[PDB]
Order: C-alpha cells, then structure tokens, then sequence
C-alpha cells in the first residue's frame, strides 16, 4: 500500500506538509493521487483529486503536490478546524485503488 | 443535496452472510461509478470493490475476493455488497461512495471520490 | 376561430422575437361582489402582519416570469452567446372567447354553451389602479406550453391603522373604467412598448475590482509601512514602502465594491446551525411605520466567500421550489436555492462585513480601536452588479412613483420601469365560467460576445448523464418539471 | 524597450513569487509586449547585441521589426488606471524605459478557476515597422466635466513620532473593503479633507522600502474643508433610542455615512505628479464615478498602446525538429515618442 | 380524431411496456396530438361526450376549436417510413381513426442518455380551425427517378413442415445485424431472388398473434431474380489458398458480398399495400438511398401533419389554485380529408 | 515594411475569418542538394518498411490543422452554436523576409544581416510535385501565435521494389518549377477559392437507426415467430406474428447500418489484456503489392458499445499525444485517444461482428446454422457518418487521381479535394538561413442551428475546479499545451 506517517502535529499560524509514499505502479508512474480528510465518525470529505487539482467546496489553504515516487499535502495557515486524519489515495496499475495507514493532525 | 445513505446491517455471526444496500438521492446514479470501501475501527480506509455504471467492469481488491458480490440498479438508484462466508478480518464501517465524474464525453476520467456516504458499522463477532 | 396559435421564438440579428400562446379558465369570484378583506377575518395575529384591502371580482394575467417567454434550449442560446438582453417590444393577445354555461341536475352536471354572453377585458395604461405585477406572485402563465391555467382573482391593498381603515384610504372599483366586451366571435389585443432600459448584464467579470493591477510594476503612491523600528520605549516611527505586485493588499485603487447591508449566514448542513430558532429573530429587516418587513432578496450582493457553498445569506437570495413541493414547510430538500457566486468579485459577501474604519484617535496613550462596518450605503466610487435573472424569475417591476429613488433597478432582478407592461383585467359578465387563449410576444434586443479571450468558456452544458427520465421533459406521469434555476450569467468580461 | 520574456508569455502566480499570504495572493499571465489627444511613434533603430567571447558589441538590425497596435475596443485588462510607474518622465531630456505588460485574472488561493481567462496579444492585429516606419493616433475624448459630504473614517497619525501611540497599527488599524474573504487596504479612500487617506510621493531619490518621512510627499486636500467632512473626524451624532421619564437623550458617534439627498461634497485633488484619468469598470452600476486616486474618470479612456521587439530567430540545426524554437538574437530597440494632450479651461 | 392521454405528453419506455429483452428496449415519449401533393381539411366536427348515469350523449359543441400544423422544416421526429397502421383505409366508404403520435429517442436500456431530445409541438404556430374553417396546402416532390448485384444469405424455411427443422430455430437461424450491441432481425433486406427478408401482409381480419400461414400473404421477389442473387444461395466462391506440388486447390463459399465497382441490381417490388415514401436519415453518407421497403426515398419527404382537440376544461374550482387543470369535458372530433397526389408516368 | 501582423477571428453571419500571423525560420537542408534516400541506410529489416525516394533541399509551408485557424474558444464557439461548417475562400501572404549567413570562427558564431540574399518560393497550383500534405505529418504552424517554428522539408517517396528502384519511378526537380524569387522587400501573396464539399456533421443523432419507429403502433408487416410447437417428434409448424412495440427487433426497416472491419479490442486497464504480444499480429492490416500495411484508422466506426469506455479498438482510433510526449515507447497516460462513439447510432462498433449469416440449408437432419459476419462492406441502403474532425486533427487531404472511388471522404476525417490548398514550397538561395512571417487566411460557411429541441443541449465546456493552470494556455516556463483532443459533435438533431 501507501506509506505515510502515523502522525504529524503543528503550530497554528503555520504551514505543514504530510507524505505518502509508494511504489512506482501506485504512484511513481501513474498520476493518480488524491487526498481525504476525515473527522471521527464523519464520512471521509475529499480536498485534493489528480495531484494539484481541488474541488470547489474545499478550502484555499489546502494543496497538493507530487515529487515524484511520492506525494504531499501542504496544510496553510492551522486553524482548530484543521484538526482531522488524511488520508492518501491512489488508483493503482491494475485500475484498483489502494488507501494508506492515515494520519492524525493534531492541532497545538 | 446529493445523498448516499445505506441501510446494510450490523453484527452477524462468523461464517454467515450479510446484504448491505446503498440509496443514491439526488443526483444521477446511472452514470457514476461506485465503491465500497471499510475502515476498520483502529485502521484507515481500506477500499473493497468497485462497479461500473453500466456494470461492465467489477473488479475486487483481493483480500475479499471470491467472497463479495456487488450490484446496482439504475432505476432503482441503489447499490448493492452481498457478502459470504464472513471472517473477523472483516469488521469496519462500510461506506457507500463515488468516484470523480464531471458530465462530458466518454474517455474522459477522474481519480478520487467525490461523495461519501455517512456508514454502516459491520461487527462479525464469534460470541 | 378569430385567432391562431403560435408559440415558436426567431433569433434575428441583435434581436430575439419570442411568442408564447396559453389556454385559459376563469371563474366566478367572490360570487360577482367585491369584498372588503382586513386580517381581522384570518386573524392577523400580529402588527406587522395587518393589512386593508379589497378582494374583486375581477381577473388579470400576468406574464412577468421569463420561461413563459423561453424555453430551456432557447434560454441557454441566450446566456451561451450574448452579453446582454432587455424587452423592447410586446404584443398581447386575448381571443376564442368560448363562455360555458354549467348546468346541475341532482348530483352529476352537465355544462353547455352560453352564445350570448360575454366577456369583459381592460387594460390600464393610464396606471390609475394599484399595480400588483410587481411582487413576484404565483398565476402567471404555465411555463410549459400544454399545460391549461386558472386566471387568478385581481384584488389590492391600501392605507390602515391596525387592521381598521383610516381617512386616507382608498376604494377602486374597476368598474369604473371603460372596457370591451367580447362573444364567440370576438377577438382582443393592444401592442406596447417598453421603456428605455439598460442592458442586463449576462456575463461574469475575468477580474476581481481588488486585482485590476498589473503584475510586473510598482506604483509611484508610498503607504505607510513600519509605525514601530522594533520593541521598547518611544520606538514610535514613520517608514514608507511602496504598492508594489509583492504586497498587493495596500495599493491604491480608483474604485471600491459595491454597497451592502448585512444578513445572516445559515448552513446547509443542520449539525452546524445553532440550535436556537433564528428564523425570525435572525433575519434582518427594515421598519416602516412600526411594522418591520423581512429584508428579502435585499441588496445584490456575493452569496458565499470562496470555498463556501454550504453557507446561503438567511434571506439574501432568491428560493424556488421543485415541482411536486407542498405550500408550507417543506424539507430543504425540496426547495432550491440560487446563488450570486458570479458577482463576488465586484460586489461585497452577504454574510461578511464591508470593511473596517478607525473609530478614535490615536495619541501616546491610546490604542487604534477599529470596528467593524455591518451596513455600507453608497460612497461615489461604487460599483456594483445587480442581481441575475433567472428562468423562473421576475422580469419587470413599476418604479414607484415618488420624489427620489436611487438606481430604480428592482432587487429581485429584472428592469425598473415607470410604464411597465401595463395590467390586463378581465371578469365573467354577471354558474358561470369562460375560457379562451392568450398570446403573448416579447422583443428582446441583444448585446454580442466582442470577447477576445484565447481559452474556452463556460458554458451552461447539460451533462452526458444516463438517468430514468429526460431533464426539462415530462416524466411518465405527464408531470413537466424544471430541475434547476439557471442563471444568466457565464460567458466572462474584462473588469 | 528591452526584451521581455525570451519571447515567452509566462503563468505567474503567488506561488511563484513566494506566496507570502492570502490578501496579496494573485495569478495571471506576463508578456513579451511593452506598453482631445494624440500620439506619434517613429525614427526606429533596431540593435542587435553580439557577446562574443566575455565582450559586447552592439550593432544595428536593419531588416528587425517591431510592432505596435492600439487596444480601441477595450478588450486586454486596464492596466493604465492603477498609478504604475513608467510614466513619461518630466524632465524632457530623460530616456526612458518602456514597462512590461501583464494582467490578472481570477485566482482561488494560487490556483486558477474555471473563468480565469487567458489573453495571447498576438492574436489582435498590429502594425510592423522597420527602420524607417512611423505610427500615429489621434484619441478623441469623450466629454467629462470641468475639474473644481460622505465619510469612512480614517486614523489619525502625526509627523511627530512622539504623539503616534507605540504600538504597530500601521496595518491593524489601516481602514480597508472585505471582497471575497480578501481585505483591500482603503486607498486612499473617498475624498475627504489620514493614515491611508492621502496619496503619497516619493521624493526624487527616495528608495523602495521603508524610507523616512521627509523623503515622501504628502498631499493634503484641506482646500475642501469648507464643504466636505474632515477625514478623521466623525461625521455626527444620531439618537440611539427614545427619551421618556427614565430615559435620557443617548447619542453615538457616525463613524461611516453614505450619501444622502441633501448632501454635497467635492473631490480629491488632481496633481501634477498625480494621474490624470482612469477608467470606470464595466458594471450595471455606479455611483459619481470620478475615480478615487483623482483625476477624471472615462468608459472609453484613452486605449492602450503595446509594443514589442519582434523576436528574430537565430540559427537552427539542418534537420527538421518538431519542437518551437528557443534561441534567439540578443535584440532591443529604440526611437522617439511624441504626444499631444489639448486642455480646455 | 379521439383524445389521446388526456392532454398529456407521456414518457414510454421498455419497462412501461414490460420489457425484459434487452434487443426489444427502447425509450421515448407519447404525445396527445395525431397525425405534387396536395391537402385539404374540410367541414370540421367537435363532438362533446356526457353521460349521466350510464347513457352517453353525443352534443354538438358549435363554438370549440382544432388545431393543426404541419411540420415542412423535418423538425419533428418522423415514423411515416415504418409501416404503421392508420393510414387512409383501403375501402373508399370506411371510417377510421386517426392514429397517436410518440417518438423513440436514444437510450441505453430503459434510461435516457443526456442527448435524448423532447419535442413540444405545442410550440410550433398552428392554425386553429373551428367547424367553418378550413385547412389547405400543397406539397412539391422533389426529383425523384421512375420506378421500375450484392448478397446477405437469408435462411431458408419451407412452407411444407415435414420439410422444415425439428427445432425452434425462428430466431435462432436469422440473419441479424448488431447495433450498438442490440441484435436486430435483417427485414426486408437488400432485394434478392427468405426468412426475414419477405414482405408479409395479412389478410382481411387476420389475428394478432400466433397467425398460421394461412391468414398472412407472404409475398416473394422472384420477379426481379434475372439481375439480382438467389437470398437462399451463396453468392459464388473463393480459392481459399495457394496450391502447390503438395498442395491441392481448396474453395470456400461467399455468404456476403459488398458492392463492387460495374455490379447491377433491381430494387424492391411495390405493392398497393405497401409504402409510398420514405425520409432520409440525414447523413454524411448513404448508399442507394432507394428505402429497403421499397419506394421514393426523400430528403424532403411530404411534411408531417400533426392535429388534436384543443382541450376545453370542465368547470374550474371558484379560488386560484395554481395546479395546472386536469379535469376537461369528453371530446372528440371529425371532419372531412382529402389527399390529392399528381403522378407522372 | 513588406507587411503588417493580422490575426484575429470575426464572426459575420453565417461566415467566418480566420486570420492567422506566424513567424518561421527556415535553414538550408541537404547542404544545397537532392539526396537518394532508402531503407537500407536506416537498416529497411522490414519488407513493409521497404522503401525508395528523394529528400530535396526545400521547405514547405503546411496549415493543414485547424488549430492553426481557430483559438480554442472560437472552436467552442463554432462548435456549441453549429450544424456544420466547411471552407469558402483561402487568402495567403508571405512578406518580412529575412536572410542570415552565419560565420563560426573556432568557438562562436557570429549572425549578421545579408541583404541581397533572395528567397525562393513558388506555389505549385497543377499538383506536379508529389502532394504530402494529406498524410498528417508534422511541420504545421504551431497552435499558439506566439511560438516560432521550423519549417519542414521536404521530400517524397516513388515507386521501389524493395530498396531499388524500376523503370517507372520518377525524379521531380523542385528547381524545374518556375518561382518568384524575394529579397528583404518582397512580400508574395496569392489567393485561392475552395471546391465545392458537403458541410461537416458536427452533431450527434438524437435516435439511432433501429429506433426510428413508432413505439404507439403495430406495423401492418408480419414475422416467423415459431416454428415447432412443442416437445417431440415432428413438431413442424409455421407460426407467424405482428411486428409490435412488444417485439422491435424484428420490425421491418427502411435503412441498416453503414461499413464494418473489425478492429481488435485493448482495454486501458492492462490486467484484461492476454498475456502475450499481440500489438503487432492481433491487429487488422491490409496488404497491398506484398507489402502488409496496418489498417489504420481505417472505416469510420464507434469506438466501444455503450457503457464500456476502457475498450479502444487496437488500430482503429486516432491517439494524439500530449505536449512533451516521448518519441518512443512512451506510457499509455502520455496519449490522447479519440472515440468516435457519438455515431454508435448509425455506425457498427469497430470491435463487433457486424452482423450473422447464415450458413446451411436446414432439412430435418441439419440446424439451421449461423455464422459471423466480420467485415461487411456496403450494401444498398445503408446510411453512416463520418470520422469527426478535432481542434487537433487534419482538415482535409488529397483525393488520389484514381479511375474512381467512393466517398472520398478521407479516412482520417476532414474535407477531401481533388484540388486541395497547393503546396507552397521555399528556399534559401544556393551558411545561411532566413526567417520571415506568413499570413494565412480562409473563410468558412456555417450552417446555423435550426432545433425545436425544448431541454437543453450538450455543450463544450471548461470544467469548474481549481487547478494550477488554465487549459489551452501556457505553464509557468511557458510552454502551450492542448489538454485534450476536441472533435465536433455537441449539438443534436434527429435521424
């Protein structure tokens, strides 16, 4: 599947990037990602599709961007809403799609 | 106002069987793929199988595969995962999603799931 | 047979000739009488809810909603290619005037033709009566051709004081008016023309007011930068930078957004409102004379900030509803809500504050305390857009007449006028019904794309969706249903 | 008239610059091109520059072109109204630098919407010239009136350093327009007689950053104090409810007013470092639209001239290659501009 | 000329039939209207239906109106080419019915593809004629030739049983042609010397369903065998191979063959019972455009002509209810019709 | 100067102008020569790559793509607003010619201005030369005004068997033409007038074939419904039935469904496909003199049934590529594949039978037997559309001079003539190279949207989602791209 960190914390005010890594079916050859955020309880809400592209109902401050064999999510400006687990998502080689372990943002 | 909500059902024995089903209200179910994904209660998403909108192509990630079935039928804007010969290594909250569609000609895809539906908790549960 | 049917819309030129012909029903209302109506027979429970009227016997047609005069293919032609439209010329018809008389025998009826009676039809081009066009009501003409209509009953309001009248109030008898009377055999039309107005703007700015700058060039204007050189005592300082592409926030600019006035902001997802009833107390509104009035649609104004849909003004925007959706407190579901998301580049958020202002001076021992500014009137230097039409929407409204107003162009959209198409009555001459057929033709001149824009549009497009049954199309039962409203806005300008 | 670009146009946006925050956030494109009444453009020298080795050597181009045309539909952005540098000089003997062109379009964060447009200037026609070719134009006004109250308040700040409180309220208390979740510093504002409210020169040799305060010009249009409202002060009083028995008189301060019928006001004051006209967005409406950094206000001002080198290519390989061509001669150009403005008094 | 759908335009499709053959679905809709060369509509009828208790009662209705337009500009669907029943009967003193109008559209199953289209002809202009009106136009054909090779194997069934197959073999042993992944029986066919590819009528009060040979009039093209190919018989043979000194030579049978460049053949023989005319789909190619049914194939064929009873409602309730009004008197009409077609011989 | 700089579109009527202005660099080819050129230099290990001809020192000028006349958004505009469109009248110009001779001493090269060099070009208007332009090869102005571009050279092929020669080859001299010769103030120009061609389809057909029919009514024609009674012996019998709305498959038809060769099928997702090699002898080709060929695109058919977008007929399509595309062996995401499915209506699909036939004569001792039918070439009666035409695609080509043909519509799409736009074919005079700009300018016939559709249309249009860039417009580093292919088929008409 997709590696990425168990967990990733910031400051408020400040920008902070999470990775995924995978290998180059999932995502090093395919340009496929994408990016969930999740609260408890709450059905996954997708911010990021393809690698840069955004939905309109999402936020400015979240981005996306791949530099090749992985892929990352950069979070501007932490407010407390920001708080959530991302999730990475990638439509792999053989047309089915693989998620990975999800990471909790904890807002300080 | 677009609206996935599945019924499905809650805690089964081991080795039984269960019919989850998917009510799609709102917008256009013919067109739009659909996926069954998990989450199991400690671990991240997890993605089951998929179907088409003509249901052409049905593919299952094999962990599941062999045992799951899926369907859906347009004029009833509802999905269907019937499932058999289920393990403990299928508890989770089953969602009831789809993948991006933007309304134009064929040969033209997306990749990520645009809407999600709210859940259903399995627990496949021996006592 | 004293006239025909047509229907069909020509596009010529900078010109749009469409016609629209309907069947109709009247009754008999208020059994041939005029009634005086006040709330004191519903109850007018409250001061802001009491009224004085008249309910008449008469009918009248009223035209004023644009599907009547456009269908959904001949609506996108419209916003797909032109920057603007108005009504120059219209054309009114009344003919087969078919007058039934309704016979009952114990139980079951049997109804029949009544050769010599008549119909009578006036229209008020003197503007002598009270004109009840204008408040977007429910009557007009079916926007789908084959559906047959009931001509709704004509009725006013005047003066009061509670629910009681006063001195000043007014009584109108229409009968008091010439008018024609029509049989079998008689057909009737009059022609009008509309009133020099402003194109309606049909497109969406490429440019926001706040970014008309260019990028690759400072200003010669300096703004006032560092205040303080750093942290201590009796720092204080005056340094100056200047307006350049890096900070592009404290340029100077030569025009500032367009006016607004407060709403409150209510979300589409329940879970986020406050559980408290804000329906009323929330909204915000304008007191006359000690009855206060609900402030709808309001101002033009942005519906959402950006990446915001969930959000909608309280009763900052126009809401239709689907066909099929009940009188009274219908789901959420049911009803659709338009938006003004094209127009957030030069007019103000609903839900947002206009700005700041500084409410003090500042001196050694006292801070800059600002505040923020919740309703804004004009200053010179607006500009703003006015709100978009819709489908469904209101086309004209009668500018009333008064010493003063400012910008005459309804809030509810559509052209301001001091002539509108003038009102059509008709009655039963005193069991007994009429029916008959009514065309109405509107001209519509237009405003062409000059647009040199190198990349495609955005087009209004129906998506290549498989579904049970054909948009904008009849289902199975016979029932016509519009899924969506359908602004005119999308072709793009330059700011 | 240098060359922009390598010939290239470029997406830039907030990202490209270094994206410092959401208010100063930005996208759109550059260009190759530069940019009663009239105007004259002639005497063209076109000259190549050859590095050869670490040195250079410039030459004339004679056959090298360079293209012109006027925007007379308005359909490019306005650039010209938003007080740019670049203006003619005022000193008539100074040889002076032809700016670039480049505009903005609709942006979301750094990224771009489905409306951003994007406009490619060699898709209008234009006029090439050789060494010898002239170009000329004559702008006809449309008719504005003669050059010679509403309020949204102002800070108060002072020469004297002492007096101004200590605390950073250069931008926290700056009067500023919420549009589309951005806040737009008031600049300088509506007219009144001011810590945003009046325009600012800088001095001959006073720099770009941070520069003190007698190295700025600061106008002051007190001239309107007979008619307008003072720019710090508040506007008046109004009653915040009834009075009775127990209730007293209770009066609160106008911070902002708008117009009212009744009201009269004059403007800001055209200067003679200061712009002269600007023009009036495109919108349904507007109100006094004279524009707000001074000066008359036009729907149809005068258009924009644009002007670029055209690009001469240099030598390619002997086999046929799909790809655009990359290499070009070092190139600029230069020549003479003449304008004539009538005035009436 | 009855009321059809009570003054609605329906939605049909395979499941409001049934359905449950995915070669047999269709979508599309149903509309309350019915439907040199020259035309006339004369002596017009409004004939109002009541019944109290059970006794019905016939009422001439003198003031009501009818409508018709014709559709010269092909803007409506056309079903003329398909055999439909309804057309002027063959017995010059019968009456008959005027059939309903409804249009196939494009589907994928029982659903409806965003390219379905809906037509309201209540938005064409139409002329309205009461009972002293009349309704008259002409029609000029275009130029058409005078009416008087390749092969697709049919399969061939006998009329003699004990001759025939011991097994269900009728659609299983057809000729199809597969569109779009619905296969679709090949009727009539290309005209050749038949299982499906005869024309068959009925005769005088045949049966629906499950008709005996007796009861229909299958009609046979041998006629026009001396310059077209046997439809039970190959169309020839093929060396399959190269012989050689260890090879013999081998054939095989041509079951199909295209045109080729010098190939002459005869159309198809028409009847008095069979079609007249026929509308091009308009296309970027066709070939032979003469109609598989036999006939004058058209661009332009003569113009739809479309007519129903203007609803008149029963009595509307006495307070405005914005529902449209679904309640309306028993109607139906008639009148006299006369078609007038000039021959050249 | 020798010319001004025109480009731009304007729209008048149902005419429209296409102005287009670009600027090439043309160098010296073949060191002044003509050049024999074979396979056998390059390796020729195939005997259908065997081949024979001359490469001459030339360039030519090529705007056979329509994205050289139509900015994107006046595709979209044509496209949305449109039946069809072809072209009337062709306009070009060459002038500000240019001369460069190049001195290279040790390291670096030194370009200066030759003013006496001439420019050799002549148009040759009796297609004497061999005529390349309708293969789609590239060299074609760029897409965008902006970029400069290498003009290509020229060259052509004649008869070989094998590598060599026979008797019948020819030799054209480029330098046996008759051409103006230009120096730095010559401008050429000439004129040219279309031949008359049918208007492109640009539509997609409301109803298919099969459905043309009433569903309201049975049909007077009969059909064999069953032919045994039941189970066993001697259960012949002859059943018939009506051809009803119960039963469509079987009711009789006017038209059937135009050409078929089947293509093999390769689906997108990599894991359907077999696990061998078969791009090469899995797909149709044809064979012509001993030489196998590819067939290529070859008949115009749907690309997939409905519902199945993964399938793409293996050689049948028309795969562009994205900007920056590799040369060789590049991923199946670097390349844009076209699908003609919008004429499935009329059309068979590229990888289906065409049809079954039947084999045998059935007795009592033999089933009918059936067989598949898989290239059916036309019969009498058929009706099909043609390939469509993309922003990116060809616009016409040449139709061999043939004894004869039929529909001449060329394969690749596009408008084929017998006198297509002349070759326009350029020279420096015998190191050194020029450079020069070219106007072309060609005026198209529309032919207006005419429907009484009521819902409304599908129509082109740029998708509502942030991104990094706008589409069809430059990146950061400047570099123009086309994200997808974009044919005409948008609006609808009826069968």
């Amino acid at each position: 599947a997709l590696t990425q960190p168990a967990s990733v914390s910031g400051s408020p005010g400040q920008s902070i990037t999470i990775s995924c890594t995978g290998t180059s079916s999932d995502i090093g050859g395919y340009n496929y990602v994408s990016w969930y955020q999740q609260h408890p309880g709450k059905a996954p809400e997708l911010l990021i599709f393809d690698v840069s592209n955004r939905p309109s109902g999402v936020s400015n401050r979240f981005s996306g961007s791949k530099s090749g064999n992985t892929a990352s999510l950069t979070i501007s400006g932490l407010q407390a809403e920001d708080e959530a687990d991302y999730h990475c998502c990638s439509y792999t080689r053989t047309s089915t799609v693989i998620f990975g372990g999800g990471t909790k943002l904890t807002v300080l | 106002e677009v609206q996935l909500v599945e019924s499905g059902g809650g805690l089964v024995q081991p080795g039984g069987s269960l019919r989850l089903s998917c009510s799609a209200s709102g917008f256009h179910f013919s067109s739009y793929e659909m996926n069954w994904v998990r989450q199991a209660p400690g671990k991240g998403l997890e993605w089951v199988s998929y179907i088409s909108s003509s249901g052409t192509y049905i593919d299952y990630a094999d962990s599941v595969k062999g045992r799951f079935t899926i369907s859906r039928d347009n004029p009833a804007n509802s999905l269907y995962l019937q499932m058999y010969s289920l393990r403990a290594e299928d508890t989770a909250v089953y969602y009831c999603a789809r993948r991006l569609w933007f309304g134009e000609l064929p040969y033209s895809y997306y990749y990520g799931m645009d809407v999600w539906g709210q859940g259903t908790t399995v627990t496949v549960s021996s006592a | 047979s004293s006239g025909n049917w047509h229907c069909d819309s020509q596009w010529l030129g900078d010109r749009v000739i469409t016609t629209s012909t309907r069947t109709w029903a009247l009754p008999t209302y208020n059994n041939h009488l005029y009634k005086q109506i006040s709330n004191s027979t519903s109850g007018g429970s409250s001061n802001d809810n009491a009224y004085f009227g008249y309910s008449t016997p008469w009918g009248y047609f009223d035209f004023n909603r644009f599907h009547c005069h456009f269908s959904p293919r001949d609506w996108q032609r419209l916003i797909n290619n032109n920057w603007g439209f108005r009504p120059k010329r219209l054309n009114f018809k009344l003919f087969n005037i078919q007058v039934k008389e309704v016979t009952d025998n114990n139980g079951v009826k049997t109804i029949a033709n009544n050769l010599t009676s008549t119909v009578q039809v006036f229209t008020d081009s003197d503007y002598q009566l009270p004109y009840v066009l204008g408040s977007a009501h429910e009557g007009c003409l079916p926007p789908f051709p084959a559906d047959v209509f009931m001509i709704p009953q004509y009725g006013y309001l005047t003066l009061n004081d509670g629910s009681q009248a006063v001195g000043r109030s007014s009584f109108y008898c229409l009968e008091y008016f010439p008018s024609q009377m029509l049989r079998t055999g008689n057909n009737f039309q009059f022609s009008y023309e509309f009133e020099n107005v402003p194109f309606h703007s049909s497109y969406a700015h490429s440019q926001s007011l706040d970014r008309l700058m260019n990028p690759l060039i400072d200003q010669y204007l300096y703004y006032l930068s560092k205040t303080i050189n750093g942290s201590g005592q009796n720092q204080q300082t005056l340094k100056f930078s200047v307006a350049g592409p890096s900070n592009m926030a404290v340029q100077g600019r030569n025009y500032i957004p367009g006016p607004s006035y407060r709403q409150q902001r209510v979300s589409t997802t329940v879970t986020q409102n406050n559980n408290s009833e804000f329906a009323w107390p929330g909204a915000s509104s304008w007191a006359l004379n000690g009855r206060n009035s609900l402030m709808n649609p309001g101002p033009a104004m942005a519906s959402h900030k950006e990446g915001e849909d969930r959000f909608f003004p309280l009763s900052g925007s126009l809401i239709f509803g689907k066909q099929g959706t009940g009188r009274d407190n219908v789901d959420a579901d049911k009803v659709m809500i338009t938006n003004e998301e094209e127009i957030k580049t030069t007019n103000p958020v609903a839900t947002e504050s206009y700005g700041q202002v500084a409410t003090n001076h500042q001196s050694a021992q006292a801070q800059a305390q600002t505040g923020w500014v919740q309703n804004q009137g004009i200053l010179p230097g607006m500009v703003w857009q006015d709100r978009d039409v819709y489908l469904q929407g209101p086309i004209w409204a009668k500018i009333p007449h008064t010493d003063g107003n400012f910008h005459p162009s309804p809030l509810m959209g559509g052209f301001g006028m001091k002539h509108p198409p003038p009102q059509i009555l008709i009655k039963n001459t005193p069991t007994q019904y009429s029916t008959g057929q009514v065309s109405v033709e509107i001209e519509w001149e237009l405003q062409k794309e000059n647009s040199k824009r190198w990349n495609p549009e955005i087009q209004y497009t129906s998506n290549y969706y498989k579904s049970n049954n054909v948009e904008f199309a009849v289902n199975t039962e016979g029932v016509y249903s519009e899924p969506r409203p359908i602004g005119t806005r999308y072709l793009t300008r330059n700011l």
